[PDB]
């Protein structure tokens, strides 16, 4: 439910700030949702990322 | 053992069915199946003396319905 | 508390022993006689498919057992312990409800009713005799016009066996057995005489009589065949009554009784969605008016859509907004313009 | 000691309870005639440890390989990886981050959740939820988008489409995979269908060119059943994905089957722009941006391209290990005579 | 493939019928509808079989179909089957037992005792003709 319109839509779009924004309002550009989009990005880029060992080392 | 000739499944009791008298007209097909499958088996003799085979198979081919 | 620690150990007790004495109740082999050899002597083709003679024990009715009927053979010796009954492993399937709760299609049911269910009824032939009453029922239709909803409530109404069946019925190991599947649907039938058997959607198995197409072809008009030697032919039946429902692209099926079902509705089209209405009603004017005056297609979804996304306002804010409701009849008319 | 009946009957119930159909039950008390996997047909007079009622035609129970008594039973099994296919690691996107799409995302939302959730509104309203959902991707831009995104509900499962054409050449089969799914959904709790690509089967039905296309309309007729038939399908939600809008089946199509098409535009300048924030929100954006002229300059960029672009953009600026936008650059990674 | 297996049962039964040799009291008979999809590998013009056609009816057969259908039927003094017969069209025996049916189908539903002449024309309409689109400029 977001100051701008003071919406209450069903359809309201909840983002990382469990904020239903008006629909013409939903982004973070916009509303200053402070959230940590890049850190999140490096985090899971860091965990899903493959890298070649070289498969060289061996017991 | 040799058991008696039948022993396998089909059909043999007729399961009745519906003399003839009522198919209705179809003179032609009628006499040619008579004849080919029907009385009298006695021809075969003259089959043979005319020269001409017993016929077997009739195939009964036509329209649908 | 003696008396109920008792009876609770009783009872224990009791279905302990009662499960001891079933774990101890080998099974049988299930197959079908194949000719009474001599007196205590049968050739019985086990389904597994070895093919054995053995004895019959003798509180049996050997008249009873005959070529065809199914028995439970035993274990070790294989002597003929029971005989059942038909056998039907995969149709307890095909055996909600409606009464002519659909609006329109007067004269299509009257004939549809008086083709299946009245000549079923206690007026027999009733100096009818002559007429052999048809035995198939065709039902020419667009995708929707009210087929299926016809169906359940014919299965509804006239209260005997019903088996609906599918064009999905196609099975394949390395061999056909649609037409084997076809024939147990037929025996089931037959057996149970009183019945309405309802082919949906023969267009795919109908197909066509091609020549040389594939091996899919082959087989698919095999099991077409099927369908046409077990409707007419030796399999003659008496008392059941067979239901289609596809387009016209159907072999060759003359002989019956095909019924055209038309997409639009005259006014049956304002009864449909007055039906469609039954939901609470808008609290207020209840005329459809709005809708009557104009309409085409054939669904009442339209008033599902309507009657949500106006809860859905109400909310946001009874439903008296037939003015709203013309909204999505427009909806669904630019669905209908998408196609 | 009905304990000690109970552990000699857990003993001799060893382990490999051989697992066996339950094709058809009888009485004369009740019985079984069940099937093996090896093919045989063994009656039981004694079921064994069961109720012998919730037992119905069709089923897989464990069985003593010797006494062919049906042990404990099973729960029912689904083939052709339907089950593997059928899993979902809860998609890790919370938001419905897609960019300027609103109405589609609006409708969609609404008639999935709402009767999910709070289907309290609809039963006082006496409405059945708004029927099967399709959503035309025809670009494909923010179908699969939507599709994730709306997997971040409470809980659910969605079965996608994949490999229904998986049919042998010898005839095949009628998608015993859509068999087999919508047992699935059915079973299981309020379920939701993703029909990923649903080009892929769908068209006239008519054409008649060769094997392959005949199997594909079996496929077919078997979705149209899986939902027209004689079944509610309640506890169904059909959500249906395709680009090649024009060519789909006319039956398939709509109103009770496929209804409330979403529909997917071109984004404008406005979604291009917010597409293009969404993808650099966890970008390392330096404090200068001209978003809106970026989706000027897009001139028809609406697909992925924007996610795409803003992935060069990164790797461009990491040539030298920057963290601001060129702006033009942005346009070379984006892609004589007179002038 | 299985093309393998239904070949293989076809130059059996090929085979076999060959050893339904002559001066034998086995006949054997088959139904084919339409004929000329089939092999003549299986026909063996030499023996095995003989063919015989199965066509729809003449004039007269028309007549003597519809007399015999309609003799079990409660017809009426104002049948007029010798003139229904006469008109020209395509019909054929499954074509006229639906005929009968379908007006002892209306009959009952406006619970005629004895079928009428009004009847079988009904019957006329709704199971024979429905062709069109020969457009006059189609021809
Ligand atoms: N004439 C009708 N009256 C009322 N509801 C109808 C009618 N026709 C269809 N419906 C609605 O549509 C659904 C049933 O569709 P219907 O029985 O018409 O399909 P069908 O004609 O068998 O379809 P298809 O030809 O596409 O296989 C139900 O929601 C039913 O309420
Ligand atoms: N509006 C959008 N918001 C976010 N990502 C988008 C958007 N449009 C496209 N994408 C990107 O597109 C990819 C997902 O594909 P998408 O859902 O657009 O389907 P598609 O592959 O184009 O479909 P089709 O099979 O119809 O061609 C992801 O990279 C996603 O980032």
């Amino acid at each position: 439910c977001f100051m701008c319109r003071k919406k209450v839509g069903l359809t309201g779009f909840d983002c990382r700030c469990g904020n239903l924004f008006c629909g013409l309002h939903r982004y973070s550009d916009k509303h200053n949702c402070p959230y940590d989009y890049k850190a999140e990005a490096a985090a899971k880029i860091r965990k899903e990322n493959p890298v070649v060992v070289a498969e060289k080392i061996q017991r | 053992d040799v058991l008696p000739p039948e022993a396998d499944s089909s059909i043999m009791m007729l399961t009745s069915d519906q003399m003839y008298a009522d198919i209705g007209g179809m003179d032609i097909q009628k006499q040619e199946v008579r004849e080919a499958v029907e009385l009298p088996l006695t021809h075969f003799e003259l089959y043979k003396q005319i020269g001409i085979d017993p016929p077997r198979g009739v195939l009964m081919y036509g329209p649908p319905g | 508390e003696l008396r109920e620690q008792l009876k609770e150990l009783t009872k224990q007790y009791e279905k302990s022993e009662n499960d001891l004495k079933a774990l101890q109740s080998v099974g049988q082999i299930v197959g079908e006689v194949l000719k009474q050899l001599t007196e205590e002597k049968f050739i019985v083709k086990a389904t597994n498919g070895p093919r054995y003679v053995v004895g019959c024990r003798r509180q049996l009715d050997k008249s009873k057992l005959k070529p065809g009927t199914r028995v439970a053979l035993d274990m070790t010796t294989l002597t003929i312990m029971r005989y059942l009954p038909r056998e039907v492993d995969p149709l307890v399937y095909n055996m909600n409800v409606s009464y002519s709760e659909i609006g329109g299609l007067s004269e299509q049911i009257r004939e549809l009713r008086e083709v299946i269910e009245l000549p079923l009824t206690n007026p027999e032939l009733f100096q009818r005799v002559g007429i052999i009453p048809p035995k198939g029922c065709l039902l020419y239709g667009p995708p929707g016009t009210g087929k299926t909803l016809l169906a359940r409530a014919v299965a509804s109404q006239l209260d005997c066996n019903f088996l609906k069946v599918v064009s999905s019925s196609i099975v394949d190991k390395y061999i056909g057995e649609s037409a084997r599947l076809i024939r147990e649907m037929f025996n089931y039938a037959r057996d149970h005489q009183p019945c309405i058997i309802f082919m949906d959607e023969i267009d795919a198995i109908g197909g066509r009589r091609f020549s040389e197409g594939t091996s899919a072809d082959r087989e698919i008009q095999r099991t077409l065949m099927e369908l046409l030697n077990q409707m007419d032919g030796f399999d003659t039946l008496h008392r059941v009554k067979m239901i289609m429902a596809t387009n016209r692209p159907d072999t060759l099926d003359p002989a019956d009784r095909k019924i055209h079902i038309d997409l639009p509705n005259e006014q049956a089209r304002l009864d449909i969605l007055k039906i469609h209405a039954g939901p609470i009603t808008k609290h207020g004017e209840i005329d459809y008016e709005a809708i009557v005056k104009l309409s085409d297609g054939f669904n009442g979804a339209d008033l599902r859509n309507v009657c949500t996304e106006a809860g859905m306002f109400a909310i946001r804010a009874v439903q008296e907004d037939f003015m709203k409701a013309v909204r999505k009849v427009a909806d669904s008319k630019k669905l209908e313009s998408k196609l | 000691k009905i304990k000690e009946n109970s552990e000699k009957i857990k003993v001799n119930k060893t382990l490999p309870y051989l697992v066996s159909n339950v094709i058809e039950l009888l009485d004369v008390g009740k019985c079984a005639v069940i099937k093996t996997s090896t093919r045989q047909t063994y009656f039981l007079p004694v079921i064994g440890l069961v109720d012998a009622e919730k037992l119905k035609p069709g089923d897989l129970v464990g069985v003593n390989k010797d006494s062919y008594l049906i042990l404990e039973t099973l729960p029912t099994e689904y083939d052709s990886r339907v089950k593997a296919m059928e899993v979902d690691e809860r998609p890790t996107e919370q938001y419905s981050d897609i960019g300027g799409l609103d109405k589609q995302i609006q409708e969609l939302v609404e008639a999935i959740v709402l009767p999910m959730n709070h289907k309290e509104k609809f039963e006082n309203l006496g409405i059945q939820p708004p029927k099967g959902v399709l959503m035309y991707g025809p670009p494909g831009t923010g179908k699969t988008l939507l599709a994730r995104a709306c997997a971040a509900q409470t809980k659910a499962t969605f079965l996608k489409l994949a490999g229904p054409q998986l049919v042998q050449m010898f005839i095949g089969d009628g998608a015993k995979l859509v068999r087999d799914a919508f047992a699935l959904a059915k079973e299981k709790a309020p379920s939701i269908i993703f029909i990923d690509e649903l080009d892929a089967i769908g068209t006239k039905r008519f054409d008649s060119e060769k094997a392959g296309d005949r199997e594909v309309q079996r496929t077919m007729l078997e979705l149209l059943n899986q939902l027209d038939g004689f079944q509610p399908n309640t506890q169904v939600k059909v959500i249906a994905a395709t680009n090649r809008v024009d060519i789909l089946d006319p039956a398939l199509l709509r109103s009770g089957r496929l209804d409330r098409k979403i529909e997917f535009p071109m984004p404008n300048e406005e979604a291009r722009a917010r597409i293009m924030q969404i993808h650099s929100r966890k970008m390392n954006v330096s404090p200068d941006v001209n978003y809106e002229e970026l989706a000027r300059c897009t001139d028809d960029f609406n697909g992925a391209q924007c996610k795409a672009v803003c992935v060069e953009a990164g790797m461009i600026a990491l040539r030298r290990g920057a963290t601001e936008l060129t702006h033009e650059d942005y346009m070379e990674g984006i892609l004589q005579y007179y002038a | 493939g299985a093309d393998r297996e239904v070949q293989r049962i076809l130059l059996e039964l090929l085979n076999q019928m060959d050893g339904f040799d002559q001066n034998v009291n086995v006949k054997v008979i088959m139904a084919t509808n339409r004929a000329d999809t089939l092999d003549p590998a299986l026909l063996r013009p030499g023996r095995l079989d003989r063919k015989i056609e199965f066509p729809l009816p003449d004039r007269r057969q028309k007549r003597l179909i519809f007399s015999t259908i309609t003799s079990k039927m409660n017809l009426s003094e104002e049948v007029d089957l010798e003139d229904y017969v006469a008109r020209p069209d395509k019909i054929s025996g499954a074509d006229i037992n639906s005929i009968c049916q379908e007006s002892g189908m209306l009959a009952v539903r406006e619970n005629r005792y004895i079928v009428l002449a009004k009847d079988f024309e009904k019957a006329y309409k709704t199971v024979i003709k429905k062709d069109e689109q020969e457009h006059e400029f189609y021809k």
